[PDB]
């Protein structure tokens, strides 16, 4: 779940 | 990536000091687990971002990206604090604003056992003079050492290239490197030890319902 | 005494094959949990034999000898089992009339895990191709890091000093020879984590009434 | 206890 959000999602 | 670029580039990647936050109040097990909790909560989602800021770890697979942060997050928040407790004989140095000592473990049942271990294996750190680098490289080997797999054997080989880079960088003999290498790895069996205790122990307090079902910490307790 | 000579002594120490004898009945939870307890029972009775034979290991405290022993006799059953299983890829070689198969693991409920675990290492000790001799200071190694402290500290130089000797007799470059000893070592975090869930499993399956605790096999888990 | 009589009692 939230880590996939994290890992796919660039800041 | 020359293996002084690799270190610079891990040194850059390191995550923000996380401060506990606390309205006072004394210690009992529900209130030592609650603290622990919150702290290990935010330090998972700048862990998240480190790793992100490894280079190559992106290049990973999503799956193994994933598989290394959720096998090796306990292992490397204890790694972390192992560090922090480096300077501070018989504490644990949790927060700055958060030091636990060995007889405050008495509080919550089954930590005893964990502070201990941690403690023992700080001490066995402070008595080979662990160095910030060598910390570095050993905390980034922990992540990756949880387990394209050539992408992923190539990162490990790099990372562990940098270490026995830091070691000769210290000038001390070739038998002596090879010796520290093998004192420095040997210590990793302690921190899944200690891990794989404090992950048992997680389960149990969630189970006893003493710390409630958390988010980010749940998810990784979990899958 | 050096390098050659402890090689020469963990040679000549190895533990006789234990052999299971059990009369025909096809596999359960109940059943092959008593093939495992009545394998590893006698299997320790052998391996407090072998560990007496590792050269300097009697001249350790008996404190050390008891903790040593009591802490890594899982990891040390584990590493033996991924030696015997080395060259049959997908099957655990538990003894020659018990030869596991992956699959055999759905008769006990989070055994199949642990097989992985062990199987997964199996097959990287098998990538490395591990040598014999580099197995024997590695299943000493285990012994000896499951923790007069110098004695003890001085025995798990001399086997480190022995591995990294071993690893020398190739013809193998220096940053290869530090690369083999790094990728071995990081290993030893494997094996633990195998025979901690390991003892985990057998403790739940104690508690879950399964099987009856052998002997030695209930002083060692239970200490 | 057998581990304290097998480390002491030799063979
Ligand atoms: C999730 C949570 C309860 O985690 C922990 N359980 C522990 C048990 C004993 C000792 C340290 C422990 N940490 C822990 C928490 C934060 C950290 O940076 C390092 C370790
Ligand atoms: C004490 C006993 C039950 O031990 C085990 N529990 C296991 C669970 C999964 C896989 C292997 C296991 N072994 C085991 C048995 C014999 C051996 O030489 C190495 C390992």
């Amino acid at each position: 779940h939230l880590i996939l959000h994290l890992l796919l999602q660039d800041s | 990536l020359s293996p002084e670029q690799l270190v610079l580039t891990l040194l850059e990647a390191e995550p923000p000091h996380v401060l506990i936050s606390r309205p006072s109040a004394p210690f009992t097990e529900a209130s030592m687990m609650m603290s622990l909790t919150k702290l290990a909560d935010k330090e998972l989602v700048h862990m998240i971002s480190w790793a992100k800021k490894i280079p190559g770890f992106v290049e990973l697979s999503l799956f193994d990206q994933v598989r290394l942060l959720e096998s090796c997050w306990m292992e490397v928040l204890m790694m972390g604090l192992m560090w922090r407790s480096i300077d501070h004989p018989g504490k644990l140095i949790f927060a700055p604003d958060l030091v636990l000592d060995r007889d405050e473990g008495k509080c919550v049942e089954g930590i005893l056992e964990i502070f201990d271990m941690l403690l023992a294996t700080t001490s066995r750190f402070r008595e080979l003079k662990l160095q910030h680098k060598e910390y570095l490289c050993v905390k980034a080997m922990i992540l990756l050492n949880s387990s394209s797999s050539r992408k992923l054997a190539h990162l490990l080989n790099a990372v562990t290239d940098a270490l026995v880079w830091v070691i000769a960088k210290s000038g001390i003999s070739s038998q002596q490197q090879s010796m520290r290498l093998a004192n420095l790895l040997m210590l990793l069996s302690h921190v899944r030890h200690a891990s794989n205790k404090g992950m048992e122990h997680l389960l149990n307090m969630k189970c006893k319902n003493v710390v409630p079902v958390y988010d980010l910490l749940l998810e990784m307790l979990n899958a």
